[PDB]
């Protein structure tokens, strides 16, 4: 139950975004200029972080989240368009840096003059290295005809990419949308546009295997980073919390109880097998030998003794036990669902009937595995006593 | 190696009038995209030479209207729509769908 | 809009190693790859082979053994070494990138280095 | 596994795959360990049968 | 798996001890006045 409300993660590479977004990593926004091209296990993106400076949104976002989580870090890859015969620059008022600036990392393709011919340059770049390519692109709505006819020429617009696994094809909508695609090696990811493109200027790789956090407390290296939730760090050899069922990272199983305690102790009768309130009645304290004890009363020789050849044993068992259960799993979870922006309805009800019947079954395996722990701690110190008895 | 076949050899053109150079391949030309990987450069003599027509059949970068060379599966050719100063040029047909990059012969254009 | 521009020895006797250097601006070799060509006297044009940005290098299986392409990725010029130089290799070296690779602006051809094998 | 799904639906399927992996693989650890006790109480109370 | 399938585990192999406790030369008296087993049995 108990979490430190930091993110504690000393030992392994860190990112902490802060206004930095990071579907804007890849963009370059003014929030992300030191950020454009990091590398490292983790990404702390927050809730104020805005992820572009122009309105819009991403098309296909979450999953491309989910895959921006697990990239280790990006290098960043030259793409080599040059773009000749075309104006490049094209910063507007939303985005502030050093006055109008736009992504650092993509162009918007503009006519060198208003009301002119877009020249359908039909872009195309291969993926020399064997590793796959995140290629991203962007398409300006216009928002009327008038802006549409200032900047990219009048007449419909069509745009186009193309590849061996993705030859889909767009048209403005008459308010950037960015659109993502993996690029394999030997392949080629062919552009053909008409206006209204906001082409790419470098290429995105991934570098390793990170997993990001979404959450609102700050950075604070002091721990090793293990497992994490929405509001700190959590670290523990428990197998079970009770705070977030979305925690991402090595995590322990969320359940619905309050705390459930395994009695790691055996049964206890203050002043299943035989005789554990028999003839021998209570418990007495004048013992010390563990989780078990062999206390001792005489007539000549009045004093406790501890019966330590099965008592040794029996911590042992109940020690290997502990330290079978409290191992936790290897299984690594991942950020499916998004708490700052929401995921389509019905796939998050999905999500959220699936997560709800899994803490389901978590819950009660927690809870009978307790229970069953329970009775097999006690009726085990009941048999040593009775092997001791015999 | 693709040996690239240039289509003629001189063309001694009278000035203003429709002149077509053509360039086969024994091998066809088509980028898996569909977008045919041939270009038509051309060297001033005794200079750097320029691409005037680029991927198969589409008008260069700053390069003037007339030149529009087309052409299908592995015969290309590059037309222009009048004869000028300037058009004198050894023209070179580039492939590009593999490598080598081979070039052409090239045509000597004159008046 | 790149530029181009080559430099090296012109007077060369034959057999001995040849040295060529090549400056460009803009693209600085960080984000293209270029390549190198040779046009023998008045001949027929010929493809010597690319070289990645990364450092990569691809050349024609007619003359390989006897050429190699410098990187030079910190410095903003791409150089070129021949060996075994021979009264063929007399010629008028192109330094230049090319449309079909993968970027479409013309070409940016840099200077003749118009080379000899004299004595 | 010859052409792959869309990415949202792949990760919400691949996650439910790996959480019934979870509950399977730990209901089958938990079966074994108590099959094992079981055969080992099995074992021993008709033993002790035998030797009262 | 398709079909009528056994259930995937994480584990490299788990095995069922169909047999008892072996000690070679939980419940009460297991290995207890009698020390070990024998083979001849
Ligand atoms: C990509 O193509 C090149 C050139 O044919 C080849 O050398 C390389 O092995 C290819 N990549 C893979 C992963 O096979
Ligand atoms: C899923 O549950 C969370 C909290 O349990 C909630 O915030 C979210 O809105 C739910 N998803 C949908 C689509 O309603
Ligand atoms: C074209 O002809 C040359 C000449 O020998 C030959 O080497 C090459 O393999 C031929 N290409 C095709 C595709 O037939
Ligand atoms: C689901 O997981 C398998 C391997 O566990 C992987 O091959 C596949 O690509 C994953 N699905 C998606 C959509 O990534």
């Amino acid at each position: 139950r108990t979490n430190i409300p930091r993110i504690c993660s000393k030992g392994k590479r860190t990112v902490d975004l802060g206004q930095c977004g990071l579907l804007g990593t890849i963009t370059g926004p003014p929030q992300c200029d030191q950020f454009l091209e990091f590398s490292a296990d983790l990404i702390i993106e927050r809730r104020e972080g805005s992820d572009v400076c122009y309105p819009g949104k991403f098309v296909n976002e979450e999953a491309l989240r989910q895959i921006l989580r697990e990239s280790g870090g990006i290098d960043k890859e030259a793409m080599g368009f040059t773009y000749s015969g075309i104006r490049t620059n094209g910063a507007t008022s939303s985005c502030r840096r050093s006055g109008s600036s736009f992504y650092a990392e993509m162009k918007w393709l503009l006519s060198n003059t208003d009301n002119a011919a877009f020249p359908q340059m039909t872009k195309s770049y291969k993926n020399t290295r064997k590793n796959p390519a995140l290629i991203v692109w962007g398409i300006h709505h216009s928002g009327s005809t008038a802006e549409q006819t200032k900047l990219y020429g009048s007449g419909n617009k069509l745009v186009t990419v193309g590849s061996s696994n993705y030859q889909q094809s767009f048209v403005p909508s008459p308010r950037i949308d960015f659109h993502w695609l993996m690029l394999n090696p030997n392949d080629t990811v062919t552009f053909s546009f008409n206006g209204a493109f906001i082409a790419p200027d470098r290429a995105s790789f991934l570098r390793g295997k990170s997993m990001g956090i979404q959450s609102g407390v700050q950075v604070d290296a002091d721990c090793e980073g293990d497992c994490y939730y929405s509001g700190g760090t959590i670290i523990s050899n428990l197998p079970f919390q009770n705070i977030d069922s979305r925690a991402v990272g090595k995590c322990p199983r969320y359940v619905k109880q309050r705390s459930l305690l395994l009695a790691t102790g055996m049964k206890n009768v203050p002043e299943l097998f035989g005789a554990i309130a028999g003839f021998i009645e209570n418990g007495w304290e004048g013992l010390i030998d563990g989780w078990y004890g062999f206390r001792h009363q005489n007539a000549q020789g009045e004093g406790t003794a501890a019966d330590y050849k099965s008592t040794q044993s029996a911590i042992d068992c109940i020690t290997g036990k502990l330290n079978r259960l409290i191992e936790k799993t290897n299984q690594q979870f991942e950020l499916i669902d998004n708490e700052f922006t929401e995921v389509e309805k019905q796939i998050g009800n999905v999500i959220n009937w699936t997560r709800d019947s899994i803490t389901e079954v978590w819950s009660y395996n927690a809870e009978l595995l307790v229970a069953m722990e329970n009775q097999h701690t006690i009726d085990l110190a009941d048999s040593e006593m009775d092997k001791l008895y015999e | 190696d693709i040996v690239m076949t240039q289509s003629p050899l001189s063309l001694p053109v009278t000035p203003g009038e429709p002149a077509s150079i053509s360039c086969r391949s024994n091998q066809s030309l088509q980028h898996s995209n569909g977008y045919v990987h041939l270009d038509w450069y051309r060297q001033k003599p005794g200079q750097s030479p320029h691409l005037l027509i680029y991927l198969g059949f589409n008008r260069a970068s700053g390069v003037p209207d007339r030149f529009s060379g087309g052409g299908s599966g592995t015969d290309f050719t590059l037309k222009i729509s009048r004869v000028e100063a300037e058009d004198v040029g050894v023209y070179y047909c580039m492939q590009g769908l593999q490598t080598p990059f081979t070039f052409g012969p090239g045509t000597t254009v004159d008046l | 809009q790149v530029q181009l521009q080559g430099s090296g020895p012109g007077l060369l006797r034959p057999s001995e190693t040849l040295s060529l250097t090549c400056s460009v601006s803009g693209v600085s070799i960080n984000s293209y790859y270029w390549s190198w060509v040779r046009q023998p006297p008045g001949k027929a044009l010929e493809w010597i082979g690319y070289i990645y940005y990364s450092g990569n290098t691809n050349y024609n299986p007619s003359l390989e053994s006897r050429v190699t392409i410098s990187v030079d990725r910190s410095k903003n010029q791409f150089s070129l070494k021949m060996t075994s130089v021979t009264a063929a290799d007399t010629a008028r070296y192109f330094c230049a990138r090319q449309g079909i690779f993968g970027d479409y602006g013309s070409d940016y051809w840099g200077p003749g280095t118009l080379v000899t094998v004299s004595s």
